[PDB]
């Protein structure tokens, strides 16, 4: 299904 | 393995994904994880082989659209369509805020024209978003030294300085005392539509006789500038008042309705620019029809 793949976030407020 | 990372205004999100993977995918899965709904706006603004800044189609692989190599793939979550008026049509708060900060952005990075005046009253709605209220205790003398506040062009005609600058977007942040953060947010936005240059997509383009004109889409139809100035359309296109558009390669072509009016023609430097054009012509019409029905 090729679904990517959350590896990092940064949220910055 | 294919590194991408994604930026909305105020996040970053780093994804790997398959040669197989569709921008929709890749959209689908940034909008549900930062929690938007109101996704006809918005699309992954990229830059391609030759520099040019586009947006990805949804409906095909990420990997068959000439994105930029470098090992982090770069996308920029970002509106692409803009509602004609801020006050009817962005209804999330994260919507709102997004596209407060992407006007603010363009605004402060000299891409929105935007006369001193209005800029200052910009401003000021800003710092109460940021700031709350002003506070004559927690905001001593010098609390937005180092805040950017106004856009260069504003500052180089120089007349105040940097803190007669500071000093009198601080006299309208506090004329903003009652104003919560949301409603400080949509105030901005509700002056920065109103600019001229607003909402407008910019495309290099010349003329049959090879002069240079500037061709703007926006969620009205299409305006024709001179390349010296892109703040007032020469020739307005809209929706209601064309008959059809067209492109062959090059070759650009506007119909007007009027019929005895001459077709208006215009050369791209290439094929994708065109397609690019027309893809936004599409998107703009199609949100400008769904809101009259």
């Amino acid at each position: 299904d090729s679904e990517p793949v959350l590896k990092g976030v940064k949220l910055h407020y | 393995p294919i590194n991408v990372r994604v930026t909305t205004m105020d996040a970053e999100l780093e994804f790997a994904i398959q040669p197989n993977t569709t921008g929709k995918q890749l959209f689908d899965q940034v909008v549900k994880t930062v929690g938007l709904r109101e996704v006809w706006f918005f699309g992954l603004q990229y830059v391609d082989s030759k520099g040019y800044s586009t947006w990805l189609k949804l409906n095909k692989k990420v990997t068959q659209q000439d994105v930029k190599k470098e090992n982090p793939l770069q996308f920029k979550f970002r509106a692409k369509f803009f509602p004609e008026d801020v006050s009817e049509e962005l209804i999330q708060e994260i919507t709102q805020r997004l596209f407060f900060l992407q006007v603010k952005e363009a605004i402060l990075n000299d891409e929105i024209y935007c006369p001193p005046e209005t800029a200052v009253l910009l401003a000021s709605y800003a710092v109460q978003a940021k700031y709350g209220d002003y506070n004559k205790e927690i905001h001593k003398p010098g609390y937005l030294a180092n805040d950017r506040l106004l856009p260069q062009r504003v500052l180089e005609q120089h007349k105040l300085t940097k803190e007669q600058w500071e000093e009198r977007i601080q006299n309208w942040h506090e004329e903003h005392r009652g104003m919560l953060r949301e409603d400080s947010m949509m105030e901005y936005l509700k002056i920065a539509q109103d600019l001229e240059m607003y909402g407008v997509n910019y495309f290099e383009i010349k003329n049959k006789k090879g002069t240079e004109l500037w061709l703007g889409v926006d969620a009205l139809g299409l305006n024709i500038y001179e390349h010296d100035d892109k703040l007032t359309p020469k020739i307005g296109f809209p929706w209601s008042e064309i008959r059809n558009i067209s492109f062959n390669d090059k070759k650009f072509v506007i119909k007007p309705i009027d019929k005895k009016a001459p077709d208006f023609v215009f050369y791209a430097p290439r094929l994708r620019i065109n397609k690019r054009i027309l893809a936004l012509c599409m998107g703009n019409h199609e949100l400008y029809m769904r809101r009259r029905k």
